[PDB]
């Protein structure tokens, strides 16, 4: 939801640690055009650390 | 040298996805469409 994003070559890398990750909100918000994962199902992420 | 064919052999079938793991002495012959995980996709193709 940030105003501006970095360029595809300028892409910033954000480190995320020491917090809770809730992916059930982003999946049911219908705020995405497409959602796809590789090797891990999205609902399993709730039970994984 | 026998069963392998050029482009793949689709005659042999296997079940890749299921809701829960089967018990010993338990089998599934059903080819019907089932849910591929814990995602509320209702079994239909798509939604991962």
């Amino acid at each position: 939801n940030a105003t501006r994003f970095a360029s595809v070559y300028a892409w910033n890398r954000k480190r995320i640690s020491n917090c809770v990750a809730d992916y059930s909100v982003l999946y049911n918000s219908a705020s995405f055009s497409t959602f796809k994962c590789y090797g891990v199902s999205p609902t399993k992420l709730n039970d994984l650390c | 040298n026998l069963d392998s064919k050029v482009g793949g052999n689709y005659n042999y079938l296997y079940r890749l996805f299921r809701k829960s793991n089967l018990k010993p002495f338990e089998r599934d012959i059903s080819t019907e469409i089932y849910q591929a995980g814990s995602t509320p996709c209702n079994g239909v193709k798509g939604f991962n």
